[PDB]
């Protein structure tokens, strides 16, 4: 959860 | 005259009256005689011959320049047959049916309905084919005597494909009052939004804006004025590398008309298209929007432009990074941030706001807005957009969703929160509570980002603490199935 | 929604996971990743930032041993190029 909050936390660039 | 109330004389008798139709002062009563005129019309149409047909409507044309011919040739009508004449391939007729035509739309009242009956728009159009700019140029300005204060019109030139064929009037020929009539019909036909997606669909805007020097002021505008509402359409059209750069040299021009119009397009034209939006970042665009935007002011029509185009062109795509720091190297953050200050209407604070929620996206930009007084100001306006959704129920006033707001501010929070000291700021000013108060929002936007603001607050150890004691025990759990992943993905992460 | 299509060697990876199209709407890139790095286990239970790609598909399309999750800009750039423009 802690990688799956930092990539998630990348899809946020684009949006 | 008794001549004409008789196929070989007409050929004679239509010449001599071709004759003694061209002395202002011999021609007042060849003019104002009954039948001859009435016998000729039909004559016209049930012809085989040519000389026959080209000394015919020779004449017709010689009655036609004075306040008696005219209404001689209407009251015998003549004005349905003369459209017949209109696919004729003698050149000739064309050149004296055409020719003809235009004067019974000048001074003649009752022909502008007669001419679109008969059936001449879906001719005049199939006449649009030609080179002779002297054919090209009198038609169009027909084609804008009957679509001028009529729609019914508008959409028959639409059927004809009348866009396209202007498109190429434009691309082609450079004689001004062709380009000009030309302009003059374009926009009339594109001012109700039906008739819009075939011009640019037929390479329009690219052909419109390819009058960059050309110092007839009244036709440069003519093309700018058309842009401005076509540019619903270029938000997939390509091909556009001569266009953005007349535009974006354009923003700096000594008219505000053009600086309204130009920043008007390089919005609804960047919108979401990949290649536009990564060339006026090419071209030195992203430079000349904040120099753009300095130099407005209180101004909104042009901020607002300026500020879209600004914030289409900071996020999504691969030369966004520049776009996120030449826009402050070029002194923008303090007056970016002072357009959230009074008196700017709700539609720039939203393109404002949504600006800074990706100028934040890079991490240079965090401190000079935090240092300029932003923060403060976010919570500022998201609180009044949220308290005024509440007292409704548990809509669009002055053009706005409100609702934007939250979603807008919320998630521009959000990125800033990616900044400790930020977190301190954004803590510091009592919204913990407000946050955890937008988990319960129907709408899937906002949930998003209030349950990412939480978990970029809640890797602070004191920070999580209040969230606990705030009831986020039910919210942050009960979005765990969210449809949209990205509200589960933050609640389990708040929750962890 | 912004539709664009992977390069061969970035396409195996959504294909070995679970898609089969040409067009990605450019989120299911990163969501299918978000599926690749999360089920082979290439990270570090201790930091999960970091993302070890070393002897596996991931380090021949970013180059690199190891990299951060948190490094967007980095990341971002390493998807421009398994990825058609023009
Ligand atoms: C384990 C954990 O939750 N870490 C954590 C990681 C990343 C972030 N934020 C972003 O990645 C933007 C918050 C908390």
């Amino acid at each position: 959860i802690c990688f799956q909050a930092a990539w998630m936390c990348l899809a946020d660039d684009w949006t | 005259t008794k001549l004409l109330n008789d196929q070989v004389v007409v050929n004679k008798a239509a010449v001599m009256v071709h004759q003694l139709s061209k002395k202002e002062a011999s021609r007042h009563a060849i003019m104002r005689s009954p039948q001859m005129v009435s016998a000729i019309v039909r004559t016209m149409q049930n012809t085989n011959d040519v000389e026959t047909a080209r000394c015919t409507a020779g004449t017709l044309h010689n009655l036609s320049h004075h306040r008696e011919g005219l209404l001689a040739i209407f009251k015998s009508g003549g004005i349905p047959a003369l459209v017949k004449m209109l696919g004729s391939p003698v050149d000739s007729v064309l050149f004296y049916a055409i020719t003809t035509l235009h004067n019974l739309l000048l001074h003649q009242e009752g022909a502008k309905m007669a001419v679109r009956l008969a059936g001449g728009l879906q001719k005049m159009v199939a006449l649009l084919n030609k080179t002779n700019v002297k054919f090209l140029a009198i038609t169009t300005d027909c084609l804008q005597i009957l679509a001028y204060g009529n729609q019914e019109s508008k959409l028959i030139i639409l059927a004809s494909g009348g866009p396209q064929a202007l498109v190429n009037i434009m691309r082609t020929y450079t004689y001004e009052k062709l380009l000009w009539t030309t302009s003059r019909v374009l926009k009339v036909l594109s001012v109700c939004s039906s008739n819009k997606p075939a011009i640019v669909e037929a390479g329009g805007m690219q052909a419109l804006g390819l009058h960059l020097t050309d110092p007839s002021q009244r036709l440069v505008q003519n093309c700018l004025w058309t842009l401005r509402n076509l540019s619903d359409a270029a938000t997939k059209q390509e091909g556009m590398e001569g266009l953005l750069g007349t535009l974006v040299q354009l923003l700096g021009s000594d008219d505000i008309n053009v600086v309204t119009c130009a920043a008007g397009i390089l919005s609804n034209l960047t919108c979401n298209n990949y290649k536009n939006k990564m060339m006026v970042c090419q071209v030195g665009g992203i430079e000349a929007l904040v120099r753009t935007v300095l130099r407005a002011g209180d101004r909104e029509d042009i901020t607002e432009p300026a500020i879209c185009a600004l914030r289409h062109l900071t996020s999504r795509h691969q030369e966004a990074e520049m776009a996120q720091n030449a826009v402050r190297l070029h002194y923008g953050l303090p007056v970016v941030v002072k357009l959230l200050h009074p008196p700017s209407h709700w539609p720039l604070i939203k393109a404002t706001v949504g600006l800074i929620r990706n100028l934040a996206l890079c991490p240079a930009n965090h401190a000079p807005l935090r240092e300029q007084g932003a923060i403060p100001r976010l919570v500022q306006l998201l609180v009044r957009a949220h308290q005024d959704t509440q007292r409704r129920t548990s809509q669009f006033v002055e053009g706005v969703r409100m609702e934007e707001i939250v979603e807008g501010c919320t998630g521009a929070l959000h990125i800033l929160a990616r900044d400790v000291h930020n977190r301190i700021v954004i803590r510091g000013l009592n919204t913990i509570p407000l946050f955890v108060q937008l988990l319960y929002s129907p709408i899937e936007n906002i949930q998003r980002v209030a349950a990412g603001v939480l978990c970029e607050l809640a890797q602070d150890k004191e920070a999580a603490e209040a969230i606990e004691a705030e009831g986020a025990t039910a919210p942050l759990t009960e979005l765990l199935h969210s449809r949209n992943e990205g509200v589960a993905t933050y609640a389990a992460a708040v929750l962890f | 929604e912004t539709l664009v299509r992977p390069k061969p060697l970035l396409l195996k990876l959504l294909k070995s996971v679970g898609a089969q199209k040409d067009t990605y709407t450019m989120k299911e890139v990163l969501f299918y990743l978000g599926q690749y790095i999360m089920t082979k286990r290439l990270y570090d239970e201790k930091q999960q930032h970091i993302v070890y790609c070393s002897n596996d598909l991931l380090g021949d399309l970013f180059g690199v041993p190891s990299f951060s999750v948190k490094e967007h800009r980095k990341i971002y750039t390493m998807i421009y190029r398994n990825l058609v423009v023009v």
